[PDB]
């Protein structure tokens, strides 16, 4: 019998409350987009066998957001907007592993549309961290 | 626009206006031959054509029905025609009350309990009589995923209808990207008419009321430990399918104290005061659908 590192764990109880926030934040403001799906590892059996898997594609959706309300669609035509930009980026850059390199008008519309999606994606991330944070540790 | 609906069961769109000139149907009996062939209506003897097809003229409900076709004394086939009337490019709504309440124009109200796949669509008629209505559902519209519906059957009185569907492939934990779409055939004797809802279970969502609530008065003090419990419909796990909660402490009257708590610990210390009751309801704690009926107990 052995016992080997494994790495640095995942931040669990600040992804946790950073997730929460964005909740928070994302209802504050009343196509490819990535979501969720089944097979990506974030229902609750998915998170104990290989976590690492759901965190990587929770991390995706993160950037693509980011970049989302960092555009043109959000700095343009006439807020919860900039605290959920800037905490999108707090949550992606935790989930950020040491040596892993995970980083790769009609307006009013677009920003229902986005912000709307957001809060589901949101959500999910929600629930995998707060089940992480009570279960793993 | 004459479609099958079921076995034996053709609609016709009927665009009406005052002097509407009828279209035309021409209905051909299922059979390998042509001879000594007659056509009636409904439960009558009387000999409306003969031999294989029959022309009939459509205008209003009345022109439909069961037409069939005989040869020496037997039912060959039954074709029922029913009529789904466009008013002026728009089709008639007349079965199902308009509920008002979501947006306008919704006459089918659809809730779930929690993740599973499973959910329940209700909607609301005046009429009480000669009344089918069939009920489809899948996931997506392109290439549509399996939900399988049961039954819709009156569940109370205004007359309520509602079906339980359950999605054949759930996946609870999944960000929803199609929306599921419900489909309620209304039939009120010969007039047919369409319904449609489309949405995400996760907009659906209400979840059971609070289990259990009760209540522990504090020594020598008004001060009142509030403790429940999730309810026994909701996803597990708890860890993962959080909820969140609003406690209420109110009186009978108009103008008496209130007070409103949200926590998501199932438990909470509230004051309590002669004839107020203690109220807690429950929502999702981290997306915003609707919160629960509440959950009440007298500060007795
Ligand atoms: C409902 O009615 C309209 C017109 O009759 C038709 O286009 C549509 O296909 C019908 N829907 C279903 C699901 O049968």
């Amino acid at each position: 019998l052995r016992a080997v590192p494994g790495g640095s764990s995942p931040a669990w109880t600040q992804c946790q409350q950073l997730s929460q926030k964005l909740c928070t934040l994302a209802w504050s403001a009343h196509n490819d987009v990535p979501h969720i799906q089944c097979g990506d590892g974030c229902d609750p059996q998915g998170l104990r066998d290989n976590s690492q898997f759901c965190l990587q594609r929770i991390h995706q959706g993160l950037i693509f957001y980011e970049k989302l309300l960092g555009s043109d669609i959000f700095t343009g035509e006439p807020s919860p907007v900039g605290q959920l930009h800037a905490s999108l980026l707090g949550l992606s850059q935790l989930l950020q592993p040491e040596g892993h390199h995970w980083e790769t008008w009609q307006r009013l519309l677009l920003r229902f549309k986005i912000l709307r999606s957001l809060q589901a994606f949101v959500a999910v991330a929600a629930r995998v961290f707060a089940h992480g944070a009570a279960t793993l540790s | 626009e004459i479609w099958e609906l079921k076995k034996d069961v053709y609609v016709v769109e009927l665009d009406w206006y005052p002097d509407a000139p009828g279209e035309m149907v021409v209905l051909t009996c299922d059979t390998p031959e042509e001879d000594g062939i007659t056509w009636t209506l409904d439960q009558s003897s009387e000999v409306l054509g003969s031999g294989k097809t029959l022309t009939i003229q459509v205008k209003e409900f009345g022109d439909a029905g069961q037409y069939t076709c005989h040869k020496g004394g037997e039912v060959l086939s039954h074709s029922l025609l029913l009529l789904h009337k466009k008013e002026d490019g728009i089709w008639s709504t007349d079965i199902l009350k308009d509920q008002k309440e979501p947006k306008n124009k919704t006459f089918l109200r659809c809730e779930a309990k929690n993740y599973s796949g499973r959910f329940t669509c209700w909607w609301l008629t005046t009429i009480s009589t000669d009344l089918t209505f069939s009920v489809k559902s899948s996931r997506g519209s392109s290439d549509p995923q399996g939900v399988t519906c049961g039954a819709a059957t009156l569940s109370a009185e205004e007359y309520e209808y509602s079906v339980e569907c359950q999605e054949d492939s759930a996946c609870p934990a999944a960000e929803e990207s199609l929306p599921i779409e419900v489909m309620v055939d209304a039939v009120h004797k010969l007039k047919y008419e369409n319904y449609t809802s489309s949405f995400f279970i996760r907009d659906i969502i209400k979840p059971d009321p609070p289990k259990n609530l009760q209540l522990k008065p504090l020594k020598n003090s008004r001060q009142v430990e509030v403790s429940w419990e999730y309810p026994d419909t909701w996803s597990t796990p708890h860890s993962y399918f959080s909820l969140t909660f609003c406690v209420q402490v109110q009186g009978k009257s108009k103008r008496e104290k209130k007070d409103r708590v949200f926590t998501d610990k199932t438990s909470a210390t509230v004051i309590c005061r002669k004839n107020a009751s203690i109220s807690v309801r429950a929502q999702d704690r981290y997306y915003s659908s609707s919160w629960s009926e509440w959950a009440s107990v007298p500060c007795s």
